């Protein structure tokens, strides 16, 4: 969450998503433990390297 | 000493110029070159300012 | 370390970093500038710090 | 509270040749043409003599 963000490094903040530093408008977070995270694991979400 | 005064003053506003180039104003470093090399153009233009 | 090639590209993507701030160089393009001088200071502290 | 393992790196870049560098894509040297100069980080433009 921390690196979602205009001018960071890492994989999601260069592989997967980039942003532009000339940002008119927010970053909206929220935990969704609850409902994102299931009794037994899920791995519908995917990411790169 | 009336002609020459007129060339030794043009002579040192001159050379003071230039070596204000050597000079960090601030920055981290005086030349311009090296900071566009090492540093992000989101912190560079902070700095190059 | 010194008197060797260091390729910090690898090392980037090797694992996460729970804080990664650079401070001076960008991370980025360390690939690509010589340095004369590399230490390197490693221990385990809490996280309050 | 939890243990958190820090590492730091003085990358010294002192006035001196340089001993640690990155991946290498050096080239051979061309003469009395400007050219984009990466000698050991240091960038510039001009001919060789």
């Amino acid at each position: 969450v921390r690196q979602i963000a205009p001018g960071q490094t890492g994989k999601i903040a260069d592989y997967n998503y980039k942003l532009p530093d000339d940002f008119t408008g927010c970053v909206i977070a929220w935990n969704s433990n609850n409902l994102d995270s299931k009794v037994g694991g899920n791995y519908n979400y995917l990411y790169r390297l | 000493g009336k002609l020459q005064d007129v060339v030794n003053q043009n002579a040192q506003a001159l050379n003071t110029l230039v070596k204000q180039l050597s000079s960090n104003f601030g920055a981290i470093s005086s030349v311009l070159n090296d900071i566009l090399s090492r540093l992000d153009p989101p912190e560079a233009e902070v700095q190059i300012d | 370390i010194s008197n060797c090639v260091a390729d910090y590209s690898v090392l980037y993507n090797s694992a996460s970093f729970s804080t990664f701030k650079c401070y001076g160089v960008s991370p980025t393009k360390l690939n690509d500038l010589c340095f004369t001088n590399v230490y390197a200071d490693s221990f385990v502290i809490r996280g309050d710090e | 509270y939890q243990p958190y393992r820090v590492v730091v790196l003085s990358f010294e870049l002192l006035h001196a040749p340089a001993t640690v560098c990155g991946p290498k894509k050096s080239t051979n040297l061309v003469k009395n043409k400007c050219v984009n100069f990466n000698f050991n980080g240091l960038t510039g433009t001009g001919v060789l003599t």
